[PDB]
């Protein structure tokens, strides 16, 4: 059963944020020069607060929350958005992440309804189901989540990070590398996204990713500890 | 490639039969398993199949909610019982090996059962 | 690889009776063929080569032939002496290949 | 539904035999078989996807058909070709002739 | 005259390795290439590996194949076997032999040492 | 000093130090490690399916965590076309991937041909597309017994029409009508208005190039993830501390092995060096990452006096210990056999090298 | 021939491949399986030619 329950946009910036691993191939002690989609350093990210519209998904997508309650709790990604195309839907419960492509008829305001129990009011239909996936919770001071989002050759591949933070409505500065959570061979086009918030009877940042050339360090451990965007300035 | 299965029983009406179909010479998970009745001085009946790679079944209309059919993969051997027997159940129990279908995608094969086993008869007589 | 196989995998006869055993190559080896006696705590000896060949030294009661998969090894008049195992080994392609050896026992 | 005929074909050993098959429905070449049946001894399959033969099946076996007409031969009967046969389609559910 | 000395036997643990050697006189070791086999205990013969005259091409049977080595040295007129992950199947006795062949080795005599017992505990 | 005067090409040879060759360790054994996937996969299943797909609507079936044997597919005689870009069908019995995508339709035999990267035609460009960069085999055979008909077989039909050619692995089944010229067909057929797709003549007596092919496409990756699919497979024993050859997952190379101190991540397979070649592994049954590192090698040197004073040497195994070698000195140079070591001090004869010299007293 | 010219015959079967040149005009049994032939043709016994 679906519930029916825009604001000028906040921008902050992304200092050196949203750098991830390019590949699986372990290195260490080494400087490598990378071409990829990546967030560009320095960048006007928008801010929302937990204002929840659709948005464009463009070449892929760089995600933070700042959030000490799980309130975000996934995301919806597709394209028409309706049964008439595969959706992707990415959800978060108490015990598992639940991954699942179908031509699901999405609420004009889709949501999770929280009582403990919880009830999901995301869509009225999910017909021809075409992927599931199911394991641990990807989530589970604030809590600092970061995730990206790609989708390359009918593979989307999701990265995150998760570190505490004591900051308050901005991003942290200083680097961190997101590791490789995900790769599902789904298939499907995305042009739109939107995100899926538990709401009982926090705030996110948005950034987009673009073909950019990087100089990642990767110290004696083969953790990348630095990087730097090459197009940013002379 | 043989198949073997458990030996004669007699049951009361009412009662239920298990009976077993233990099978080697080929891997296993590769092939599906069937099951044919045939009662005495008749022709042979199908009662259904299952797939030995993912546990999914289909049977035949007559054995519907009568028939439940189960695999063990570390001992590479079929089952199948049969409940609420009735006296015209007395009838010889066969199992074999299938390529009628597919047992990961369940499609329809070019094939038979290729290899049978010896039979189970079950006779069902409340006389002792 | 060629495999070797033999039969019987024994057989029990007396003195004066004809024994014959029989050797196969899972494939065509010619004539390329060695017939070994063993008896127990003691290395084997060479009876045969080229299936039909007969080494020196060895006593006229025994004989062998055959081609291709089939031979057959043939002892025409069995002394007390003779029992023992007797193996047949290819050396047409390596890697080389002896059967399970044949048992003759005294009847 | 499979329907046969003769029920009982009665010939002398080494003349050749003929058995028929019949569908109530169309039924694809490549989901028929054959199979044949000895007295007290569970079936064994013959022919697959209508004309291919069994592994171990003989030459004296062979067969033939489509849509709802098809048949099995023998060239010429052995005393171990006296047997019980049977038809069976999987295109619709799966199904078994009366036998012959 | 001619003589064929296994040597080199005794007992191992599993996972381990031994070498082991035989001593050749009385003919021309240097101008045959050289055979080794094994006997299990109340079983019959298994071939193991063949090296040539000059002691370059070897073969193996598929059971040894990867695990275990033959060298020879014709200097010192001495064969070798050398294994390595030993399992509790290579418990056997090996024995050293020129065998008669047309094809491979060239041999026209037959000729066996008398074992050497490797058992793996 | 046999070699150093073939080295020099002359029969006579100065005072000097001399490189002639170069040695190297051999492996003491081979390994093969595989993962452990104890079921077979589908290839029967794909093969004998009793009804196969058109080209419009081409089916894809996924092939993972399975063994694969393809000694039954390229050594059949039932197949009229086999061909493979990228691999050896004989290799590809010992080779491992990430994932195998078999593709299935049903054509006529002059369009066989188009199922190939780089190609164009109704087929390639409408109906299945494959890349440039294709890597996989095109398995094809004639199926007039058992796809054709009498009367002919309008079950099977192939997109005719459309507005621009399929990228690679594309799948189009809209039925919607095609307007050819500049007026609209308001979803009715006429003039300048057609149906997309069209039926092929399938009939038991048409020619070689009319008749119904079967037809199996076999694409294969190798992303860097847990392999789910490899050939037939005989794994051995993990060695370490010696110098063996070895075959990890389908990667195969030569070195000593070793436990690792490098802390891979749980995603992570192997590691790269700067010169492109894998300088640590995962194994594939154990998860242990081990590093790897070939075998000792270097040059050899001859010293010697000419040939006219003496036909004595001494040789020098460059970069290496005496103990792995097989009047021995060990130099900063390397290991010095045939040479006898003295405390006492001399004018340099013939240099070796940090600080020590050889002459023949 | 009108009733087929059996007398041009090739080979089908073989343990391994030839060497360039070689000639082999043997036509002892093939064993195709496990068990042997006896030189006689039956199950998992061909004639080669
Ligand atoms: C929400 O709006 C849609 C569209 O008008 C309507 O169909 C649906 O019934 C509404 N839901 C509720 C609870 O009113
Ligand atoms: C989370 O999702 C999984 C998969 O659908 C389900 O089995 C599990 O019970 C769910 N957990 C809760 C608390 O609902
Ligand atoms: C799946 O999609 C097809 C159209 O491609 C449609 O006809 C069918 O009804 C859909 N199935 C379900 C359950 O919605
Ligand atoms: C997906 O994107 C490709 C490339 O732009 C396009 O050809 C195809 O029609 C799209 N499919 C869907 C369902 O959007
Ligand atoms: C690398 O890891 C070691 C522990 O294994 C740690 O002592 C060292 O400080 C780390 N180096 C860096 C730059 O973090
Ligand atoms: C020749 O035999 C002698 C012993 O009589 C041995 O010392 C020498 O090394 C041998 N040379 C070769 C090349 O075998
Ligand atoms: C299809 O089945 C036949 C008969 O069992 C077999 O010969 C053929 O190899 C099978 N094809 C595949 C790919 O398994
Ligand atoms: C091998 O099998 C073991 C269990 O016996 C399992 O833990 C391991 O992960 C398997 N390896 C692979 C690559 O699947
Ligand atoms: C070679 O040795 C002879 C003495 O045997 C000597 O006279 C001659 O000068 C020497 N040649 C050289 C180049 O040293
Ligand atoms: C190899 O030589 C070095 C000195 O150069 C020594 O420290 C090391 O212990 C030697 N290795 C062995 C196995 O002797
Ligand atoms: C050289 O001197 C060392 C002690 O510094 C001694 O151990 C060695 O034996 C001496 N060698 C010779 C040849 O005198």
């Amino acid at each position: 059963q679906c519930v029916n329950l825009q604001l000028p946009p906040a921008y902050t910036n992304s200092f050196t944020r949203g750098v991830y691993y390019p590949d699986k191939v372990f290195r260490s002690s080494v400087l490598h020069s990378t071409q990829d989609l990546f967030l560009p350093f320095f960048s006007n990210v928008t801010w929302f607060h937990a204002d929840n519209p659709v948005l464009p998904f463009n070449d892929g997508v760089y995600f933070a929350s700042i959030e000490k309650s799980n309130i975000i709790r996934g995301w919806i990604f597709g394209t028409t958005l309706d049964s008439k195309t595969q959706s992707l839907l990415i959800v978060n419960n108490a015990t598992n992440v639940v991954i699942k492509v179908c031509e699901f008829q999405f609420c004009n305001d889709p949501f999770l309804d929280v009582y403990m129990k919880s009830e999901f009011r995301v869509y009225s239909s999910a017909n021809n189901c075409t992927f599931e996936y199911v394991s641990q919770p990807f989530l589970m001071f604030k809590n600092l989540r970061e995730f990206v989002f790609k989708n390359i050759d009918g593979y989307f591949k999701i990265y995150s990070k998760h570190t505490p933070i004591n900051l308050v409505r901005d991003l942290p500065q200083g680097f961190s590398a997101l590791e490789p959570l995900v790769d599902l061979p789904i298939g499907i086009n995305i042009t739109r996204f939107q995100t899926l918030l538990a709401l009982h009877r926090a705030a996110y940042y948005v950034g987009y990713l673009q073909p950019r050339t990087f100089l990642l360090k990767y110290n004696e451990n083969g953790t990348i500890t630095d990087a730097v965007d090459c197009a940013l300035d002379p | 490639v043989q198949l073997v299965q458990s030996g004669a029983e007699v049951k009361k009406p009412g009662a239920s039969v298990k009976v077993s179909c233990k099978a080697s010479g080929y891997p296993f998970t590769s092939y599906g398993i069937s099951w044919v009745r045939q009662a005495p001085g008749q022709g042979l009946e199908w009662m259904g199949w299952i797939s030995t790679y993912n546990g999914n079944t289909n049977y035949a209309q007559k054995f519907q909610g009568r028939v439940t059919m189960t695999t063990d993969t570390s001992t590479t051997t079929g089952y199948m019982e049969l409940r609420r027997l009735r006296s015209d159940d007395t009838a010889v129990y066969y199992c074999a090996r299938d390529y009628t279908r597919g047992a990961w995608f369940g499609e329809s094969l070019i094939g038979g059962f290729d290899n049978w086993g010896q039979g189970t008869l079950v006779t069902v007589s409340s006389a002792s | 690889v060629i495999w070797m196989t033999q039969s019987p995998s024994s057989l029990s006869a007396s003195v004066g009776d004809r024994v014959t055993i029989t050797c196969q190559a899972s494939q065509d080896i010619r004539f390329y063929l060695n017939w070994y006696q063993q008896k127990p705590g003691k290395a084997p000896k060479l009876l045969i080569s080229d299936a039909s060949n007969m080494e020196t030294g060895v006593p006229s009661r025994f004989s062998g032939s055959g081609s291709g998969t089939d031979f057959t090894f043939t002892i025409s008049s069995l002394q007390p002496e003779d029992i023992a195992t007797y193996y047949c080994q290819q050396y047409d392609n390596l890697p080389f290949t002896f059967g399970p050896g044949t048992k003759v026992d005294f009847a | 539904v499979l329907t046969q005929s003769p029920g009982t074909l009665s010939l002398s050993p080494g003349e050749r035999a003929t058995l028929s098959c019949r569908a109530s429905q169309t039924v694809s070449s490549t989901s028929l078989a054959w199979y044949q049946q000895k007295p007290g001894q569970a079936p064994r399959l013959l022919i697959y996807g209508a004309s291919s033969r069994a592994t171990g099946i003989p030459d004296r076996f062979s067969g033939s058909g489509s849509g709802t007409d098809f048949t099995l031969t023998i060239s010429r009967l052995e005393p171990e070709d006296f047997a019980v046969y049977y038809c069976q389609q999987h295109d619709t559910s799966l199904t078994f002739g009366g036998g012959t | 005259e001619v003589q064929l000395v296994e040597s080199g036997g005794g007992v191992v643990q599993p996972g381990g390795s031994l070498r082991l050697s035989c001593a050749a006189s009385g003919f021309t070791f240097n101008s045959y290439g050289m055979h080794w086999v094994r006997q299990a205990p109340g079983k019959g013969l298994e071939w193991v590996a063949f090296i040539r005259y000059d002691g370059g091409n070897k073969y193996y049977a598929d059971s040894v194949k990867g695990r275990f080595t033959i060298s020879r040295d014709n200097s010192k007129n001495t064969l070798y076997l050398q294994m390595k992950s030993l399992r509790a199947e290579d418990t056997a006795v090996y024995y050293c032999a020129n065998l008669k062949d047309s094809r491979y080795s060239g041999s026209y005599y037959d000729y066996w040492g008398q074992g050497t017992l490797v058992t793996v505990s | 000093l046999s070699e150093t005067k073939c080295t020099l090409k002359s029969f006579t040879v100065e005072k000097g130090i001399y490189q002639t060759s170069n040695f190297r360790v051999q492996p003491t054994e081979s390994i093969v490690r595989f993962p452990n996937i104890t079921n077979l996969c589908p290839f029967g299943e794909v093969f004998n399916a009793t009804r196969f797909a058109s080209v419009y609507a081409w089916n894809r079936k996924r092939i993972s965590n399975c063994v694969a044997d393809y000694s039954v597919l390229y050594n059949s005689a039932s197949f009229s076309t086999f061909k493979c870009y990228g691999v050896c069908p004989t290799k590809l019995n010992d080779l491992c991937f990430t994932n195998v995508y078999a593709d299935s339709f049903v054509i006529r035999g002059d369009e066989v041909r188009q199922i190939a990267p780089g190609q164009t035609g109704k087929i390639a460009d409408y109906n299945y597309k494959l890349p440039d960069d294709f890597t996989g085999c095109v398995i094809a055979w004639n199926s007039n017994n058992l796809d054709s008909k009498v009367g002919g077989n309008y079950n099977y039909r192939y997109r005719l029409f459309r507005k621009s050619n399929l990228k690679p692995f594309e799948r189009d089944i809209s039925t919607e009508i095609y307007q050819a010229g500049s007026t609209p067909c308001n979803g009715v057929q006429g003039f300048n208005c057609y149906f997309p797709l069209q039926s092929y003549g399938f009939q038991p007596t048409n020619g070689v190039g009319y008749q119904p092919y079967r037809v199996v496409v076999l694409s294969f990756e190798l992303l860097h993830a847990p392999a789910t699919v490899c050939g037939p497979k005989k794994s051995t024993n993990l060695v370490k501390n010696k110098c063996v050859n070895f075959n990890f997952n389908g990667l195969t190379g030569t070195g000593v092995l070793t436990e690792s101190n490098k802390k891979f991540l749980p995603f992570q397979q192997f590691g790269r060096d700067i010169a492109d070649t894998t300088d640590a592994v995962r194994d594939p049954q154990t998860l242990e990452i081990l590093d790897i590192t070939p075998c000792s090698f270097g040059g050899v040197s001859v010293i010697t006096p000419g040939t006219n004073t003496s036909n004595q040497v001494a040789v020098l195994y460059q970069g290496v210990n005496c103990t792995e070698v097989p009047n021995v000195f060990q130099t900063r140079a390397g290991c010095l056999i045939g040479a006898e070591h003295v405390n006492n001090s001399y004018e340099c004869d013939i240099p070796i090298g940090a600080g020590i010299c050889a002459s023949y007293q």
